[PDB]
């Protein structure tokens, strides 16, 4: 089991962003996938979840517009688009997996991806 | 935004994306499901 | 009387004709679906006011509820629609009276 | 909604040391609680999975209990190589709450 | 019973009602001929 | 039902009980119709926009 990501995207801020998740090891259709969004040391804040088999997304309350989840079964990928950048927005994102249980304990991640939103 | 819609046109259908024509389209490439209750009456038949 | 049905809310039409519990939309002459997911009957909380403080006497028209995707995931807010669906969102708000 | 109060923002220890962290919830969860540790290089690991529940990964010198809406983590022989980020979780409702997180740290610069 | 959760659908997948089918008239009904008849055995 | 159909859109319903396909409204309780005149296929545009 393992979730390939960017190791950083360095994406000028305003326009939006792509960012992937690659799914290896588990069944990616029949798990939840949670993500997860954390500044530089910050308190990780839990960004939103995504259903891949369904699709039905459920956004933290301030990611309605910020983030947009995206699932694609064929390459066991997992999407957000970032919309509405900022500099800050800058951030390691991690992609997560949890088990039947949609308790989302998350126990195995990826190296998750820390976008520098910046223009250097 | 979002906008995408089928009309009915001629025998089939004309598809328009985002307020532009896009293409049109024969009633055969949707699938239909029915609004019918099957009835499959036979006859009597002929004996001798 | 099927085509001028399908148009007041397309959700009952759609799941009665196709035979599965979908929802759907109209995209001007045709129906897009797209099938819904079941979520167990014990894992319901029917909020006990239907009353909102920063709206003054408007209400919400149908039941605020919680509920949990699978046996012990978290906690999602919704509305209680027809027919047992759940949206969600809070937005079927009337003038209370 | 549910709030994650974590108590210390850091705690330092001398090697082979006795800790104890804790935190409170803003309401109620009935040990739907979570223990993660986080160091600065690694996606953050897991310690409790439910409010007094071990798992592979973490010797006995980590242990989670705790009960109603105080919840807490004892660690033993403190090292070196434990430095790092401590944080609560719910999964009760969400939306999903984490811990602010606490610094465990050693006594040396 | 069960509930239900339901995604907006999107524009991926489309459906029609099935047009209006055709079904045939009455059988011609048979010809027949009157007569005045005379049996033998 | 028919009598509640008939108050959404008069055109089908007149049409499909009349025989013909005729253009109607409705003036309280009664329905007033009018023959549609028929137009080739081939002699249609749809604009793009």
């Amino acid at each position: 089991v393992q979730l390939q990501q960017p190791g950083a995207e360095l994406v000028k801020p305003g326009a939006s962003v792509k960012l992937s998740c690659k799914a290896s090891g588990y069944t990616f259709t029949s798990y939840w996938i949670h993500w997860v969004k954390q500044g530089p040391g910050q308190g990780l804040e839990w960004i939103g979840m995504i259903h891949p088999n369904s699709g039905i997304t459920h956004y933290n309350e301030k990611f309605k517009t910020k983030a947009t989840l995206t699932v694609d079964k064929s390459s066991s990928t997992a999407y957000m688009q970032l919309s509405s950048l900022t500099s800050e927005d800058s951030a390691v994102c991690y992609c997560a997996r949890g088990s039947s249980s949609g308790s989302a304990w998350f126990a195995y991640w990826g190296q998750g991806t820390l976008v520098t939103v910046s223009a250097a | 935004v979002g906008h995408r819609r089928y009309f009915t046109f001629g025998g089939g259908y004309v598809y328009f994306e985002e307020y532009a024509y896009s293409h049109q389209l024969s009633r055969a490439d949707i699938t239909t499901v029915s609004t019918f209750i099957d009835l499959n009456i036979t006859m009597l038949e002929d004996h001798e | 009387l099927w085509n001028e049905a399908r148009k007041l809310n397309p959700n009952a039409i759609a799941s009665v004709t196709v035979g599965r519990r979908v929802s759907a939309r109209m995209l001007g002459d045709v129906m897009a679906v797209s099938t819904c997911v079941p979520v167990a009957a014990d894992n319901v909380i029917v909020q006990n006011s239907m009353r909102i403080s920063s709206r003054p006497g408007a209400c919400y028209s149908r039941p605020l509820v919680s509920f949990r995707y699978e046996d012990q995931g978290p906690l999602v807010e919704g509305q209680l629609g027809e027919n047992n669906e759940l949206r969600l969102t809070r937005d079927a708000i009337e003038p209370c009276t | 909604d549910i709030q994650m109060t974590q108590s210390s923002s850091y705690l330092s220890e001398s090697l082979g040391g006795r800790v104890t962290i804790t935190c409170k919830a803003s309401d109620h969860i009935n040990n739907w609680l979570a223990w993660y540790q986080q160091k600065p290089g690694n996606a953050p690991r897991l310690l409790i999975s439910g409010a007094t529940s071990l798992e592979t990964g973490v010797p006995s010198r980590f242990s989670g209990s705790g009960s109603g809406k105080d919840y807490t983590l004892s660690i033993t022989s403190l090292q070196t190589e434990d430095v790092a980020t401590y944080y609560c979780q719910q999964y009760w409702s969400s939306p999903l709450t984490f811990g602010a997180g606490t610094k465990l740290e050693l006594k040396r610069a | 019973a069960n509930f239900y959760v339901c995604p907006p659908p999107t524009g991926a997948t489309v459906v029609q009602f099935e047009q209006p089918r055709r079904c045939p008239t009455r059988p011609e009904g048979q010809n027949y001929t009157e007569g005045i008849a005379v049996v033998f055995k």
